[PDB]
């Protein structure tokens, strides 16, 4: 059918795995995607017991690919200890500035999703699945409600799939604009009917959840290579870019790049050939300033030749690189960051509530000149102080990517401070 | 206060979709401001006996999530990202061509309750920086030429 109009973002990628058909910017229907052997993975896993295939997931050594890089299998292992019933949740929030990797799979791919979650539940017992997708993807949720209907009359959804014996239902449920709600314990709270307000952890989801229930929260990038490493096996899987960090990755480059999108590289490739060997390099050819990894960290033009993996010294994250150029205004770009937090707090805990609001505030004042002697100060302290006592990763991280640009451009602050 | 019955319709389909009827708030939300073009505080009692919550607990969710706007009616909702990308790459000339078309800032809805402009952050599109949505759908702005015929579309 018709769906929403959706820019027609870049896609390359030197693995053609999960964007085999996802750098085609169009919708994938199951015809095409039985066509190139989907669901077949799904008929393997049916004839494996949930435990080796939770054996496979843990030796492909496969991360979580929302940000945090936790052990899959790992992550698999602690909820299936736990009695049952158990649910899974695939994470589609995906609200990261600049991260935009998630919806090309949700709106070109959405059976490599669909058979990545089916998979997944069958390893862990859970005869319930839900899709939480964030409110402004509209079209990826049509176009996933109408791949599900696909998928249950091709009998690879409903009650007994394919002889199994194995039930499962997918439920898409939508955001209505709240960052927060894709933190894994708000996202749950989201689900079942009220305001996204994460939990104190643990308990981890995968003890207690969704309804108090063992419940596995995935990202849509971590479940589209579950269909890879049954197919492939995770010997073969492991074969796939570094073998202590193997697999596919999904880069989202945007800003000042010439070639803007989304690129499948292993996860040895460096920062800089993110850059110049893949995005094209910078626009006018002008020298690189930072890159911002999301709103999580601010890299430096002297931190390019770092891995894109999960390493101490690695990029990390969602893989989102933000490329900023000489003539940016790193203290502008600062204050955008501190906009999106004071923006995004769910205010249960007072340092965050307080210290997002006036974070943004105070750097407000300093970029336009208004500041007082106090403000410049004040700022500087409530940077330092959003984390204490803070429930959830917001808290956590509201003054970190700002905190990197005082320590790693001062020449620049020092300027706004006169 | 009364839904309309093709609006209802939809609404408990909604309900009857997830195992817990107060699973679907965020859609019946998400439906009712489709239809009215905006949250009518009226709605929001029915909505809660539909739902079998308490009227405090919808009317906290309303005020929670961002996209739900109770205050003003309009049509279309032109979304403007505001946020660090978008911010590089021309946030403010998609701004100053929305003002020249509409005569509006963000925030304003136009004299016909046609058009408002809300800021919104990021939108996942970051690559098609600067990026609006005009209801469900969603674009890379160019130019004010290329926005003109884009919003013409919306009548
Ligand atoms: N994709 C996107 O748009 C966004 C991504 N993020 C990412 O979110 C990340 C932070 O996420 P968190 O969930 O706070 O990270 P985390 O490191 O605390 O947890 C990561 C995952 O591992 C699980 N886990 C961790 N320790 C565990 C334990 N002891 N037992 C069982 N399970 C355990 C958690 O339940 C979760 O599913 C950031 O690194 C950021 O990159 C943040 C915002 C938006
Ligand atoms: C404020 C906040 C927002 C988050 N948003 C997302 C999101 O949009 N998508 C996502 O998959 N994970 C998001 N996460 C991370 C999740 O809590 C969780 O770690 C992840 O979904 C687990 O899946 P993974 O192990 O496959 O990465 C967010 C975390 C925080 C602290
Ligand atoms: S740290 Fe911030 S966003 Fe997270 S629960 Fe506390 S107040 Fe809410
Ligand atoms: S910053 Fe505007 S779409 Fe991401
Ligand atoms: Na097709
Ligand atoms: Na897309």
């Amino acid at each position: 059918r018709s769906y929403p109009a959706i820019p027609r973002i870049y896609a390359e990628t030197t693995l053609n795995m999960l964007l085999k058909r996802a750098k085609k910017p169009r919708v994938h229907s199951i015809d095409e995607y039985l066509k190139d052997g989907g669901y077949q993975a799904l008929e393997k896993a049916l004839n494996m017991s949930p435990e080796e295939i939770i054996d496979w997931v843990d030796k492909s050594t496969l991360r979580g690919r929302g940000g945090a890089g936790f052990p899959t299998g790992k992550k698999w292992k602690f909820a299936v200890q736990n009695p049952g019933p158990r649910y899974f949740i695939c994470n589609a929030d995906e609200s990261e500035p600049g991260t935009f990797k998630d919806r090309i799979i949700i709106e070109r791919d959405p059976h490599l999703l669909i058979e990545g979650i089916i998979i997944s539940s069958y390893a862990i017992g859970a005869n319930e699945a839900y899709i939480y997708i964030r409110g402004e993807y509209p079209a990826g949720y049509y176009i996933l409600r109408d791949a599900i209907e696909e998928a249950k009359k091709k009998g690879f959804l409903g009650k007994n799939i394919l002889g199994s014996g194995f039930d499962l239902e997918i439920y898409v449920a939508r955001g209505a604009g709240a960052y927060i709600c894709g933190e894994e314990t708000a996202l749950i709270e989201s689900l079942e009917g009220k305001r996204g307000h994460p939990r104190l952890k643990p308990p981890y989801p995968v003890q207690k959840g969704l309804w108090g229930k063992p419940t596995v929260v995935n990202n849509v990038e971590t479940i589209a290579n579950v269909p890879f490493i049954i197919s492939m096996g995770w010997e073969e899987y492991r074969y796939i870019g570094p073998s202590d960090y193997a697999g596919p990755k999904l880069f989202p480059v945007s800003g000042k790049v010439k070639k803007p999108g989304v690129y499948e590289l292993p996860m040895n490739t460096t920062l800089r050939e993110v850059i110049f060997k893949y995005a094209g390099g910078t626009l006018g050819n002008k020298k690189v300033k930072a890159v911002f990894s999301g709103a999580l960290d601010c890299f430096s033009s002297e931190e390019l030749d770092i891995p894109m993996d999960y390493s101490p010294l690695g990029f990390g994250g969602t893989g989102t690189v933000i490329v900023l150029t000489e003539e940016d205004d790193i203290v502008e770009a600062a204050l955008k960051i501190a906009e999106f937090y004071e923006h995004e707090t769910c205010g249960q805990c007072t340092p965050c509530r307080v210290g997002c609001y006036e974070q943004a505030n105070l750097l407000e004042k300093i970029y336009k000149g208004e500041a007082t002697e106090q403000d410049w100060e004040g700022f500087d302290f409530v940077n330092r102080n959003i984390q204490p006592t803070s429930i959830c990763g917001l808290g956590a991280v509201a003054g970190r990517l700002i905190r990197q640009t005082l320590e790693k451009f001062p020449e620049e602050w020092e300027k706004y401070r006169k | 206060f009364e839904f309309p019955e093709e609006l209802k319709t939809k609404l408990q389909e909604h309900i009857n979709y997830f195992p817990k009827k107060r699973q679907a708030i965020l859609l019946c939300l998400h439906e009712i401001q489709n239809y009215y073009g905006y949250i009518p505080p009226e709605s929001l009692k029915p909505l809660a006996d539909m739902l079998e919550l308490p009227l405090n607990h919808v009317e906290g969710v309303v005020a929670f999530y961002d996209m739900f706007d109770r205050e003003d009616k309009a049509k279309y909702r032109i979304r403007v990202c505001v946020s660090i990308v978008c911010h590089l790459m021309g946030t403010n000339k998609l701004l100053k061509a929305l003002e020249n078309i509409l005569g509006i800032k963000p925030g304003e809805v136009t004299p016909d309750g046609k058009f408002k402009i809300v800021p919104v952050q990021c939108l996942g599109a970051c690559s098609e920086a600067p990026v609006f949505m005009v209801n469900d759908d969603e674009y890379k702005f160019e130019s004010e030429v290329q926005l003109n015929e884009i919003l013409s579309r919306y009548t």
